[PDB]
């Protein structure tokens, strides 16, 4: 996340932190998910498409730092790793960016909510805030495109909605943006999602509803100005969601 | 270059393609 303010899982306890087991036993983080319901997180299939395999894979939840352990988190195996069949991506875009990861602890059972842990609710179908309203995005994602380290601690910053009419303009995305996606950015061009936001999400209120209207997936560089951040448009997906969960 | 470590190595930022 670039610019923002650094958070704690509390603000934000739908957040899932998603990591990868190496040959020799190391570990590294991948991506940002969302807790969708007990058993299950929706991320992003770029973040999974390289190495499809549910056997290297860890969610933690309930964890506000990167490299550390913190106070209330639970660890998870994943049972089932499901990716888009469809994704695809041109040399900017990714398109059916999205995946679901089935959670189980190695006692066999899903998630609990406590105070760091709760799950975050979908849109029904087809259902998105107006455009201009105030979203919120979190990960452990880089701080500035140019960095190499990423920072220890989570953070969160607000974004607004803008329109596909916006978005399509050849200055902006174009047709690159698709019906299935969602841009978001900073009115002044300030703060943004970065690499390894991805797979987390973009939370709005919606009819009164802390809602998942989004899934960080795309975009071209971070924080650039007439350059969004791009989003599996979730709304969208219902189907896709209730036939695999 | 970037290695099988690489955080998040298709997402917006990385040096894929
Ligand atoms: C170096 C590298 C790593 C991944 C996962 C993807 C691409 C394109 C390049
Ligand atoms: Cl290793
Ligand atoms: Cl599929």
């Amino acid at each position: 996340i670039i610019g923002g303010e650094f958070t704690t899982i509390e603000n934000q306890p739908w957040f899932a932190a998603i990591y990868r087991r190496h040959r020799g036993g190391s570990v590294t983080y991948v991506c940002g998910g969302s807790l969708i319901s007990p058993c299950w997180v929706i991320s992003a299939t770029h973040c999974f498409i390289d190495y499809p395999k549910k056997e290297d894979y860890i969610v933690y939840l309930g964890r506000s730092r990167l490299n550390s352990n913190t106070q209330g988190e639970m660890k998870f195996e994943v049972e089932n790793l499901i990716l888009h069949k469809d994704y695809s991506a041109d040399t900017l875009a990714h398109h059916n960016d999205i995946a679901l990861l089935k959670i189980r602890s190695k006692e066999g059972r899903c998630a609990q909510p406590s105070r760091t842990i709760q799950t975050i609710a979908l849109p029904s179908m087809y259902n998105d805030p107006q455009f201009g309203t105030s979203c919120e995005i979190t990960g452990f994602g880089k701080e500035q495109s140019t960095d190499y380290l990423y920072p220890e601690q989570l953070k969160m910053t607000v974004v607004k909605l803008i329109s596909h009419r916006e978005c399509q303009q050849p200055h902006y995305y174009g047709s690159e943006v698709t019906t299935k996606m969602l841009c978001a950015a900073d009115p002044q061009w300030k703060t943004d999602s970065c690499q390894g936001d991805s797979g987390g999400p973009l939370v709005c209120s919606l009819q009164g509803r802390m809602t998942l209207t989004g899934i960080v997936s795309w975009g071209r560089g971070c924080a650039l100005k007439d350059k969004p951040g791009v989003y599996t448009r979730v709304s969208h997906f219902l189907p896709w969601i209730r036939s695999h969960t | 270059a970037c290695s099988r470590y690489e955080v998040d190595c298709r997402g917006r930022x990385s040096a894929c393609g």
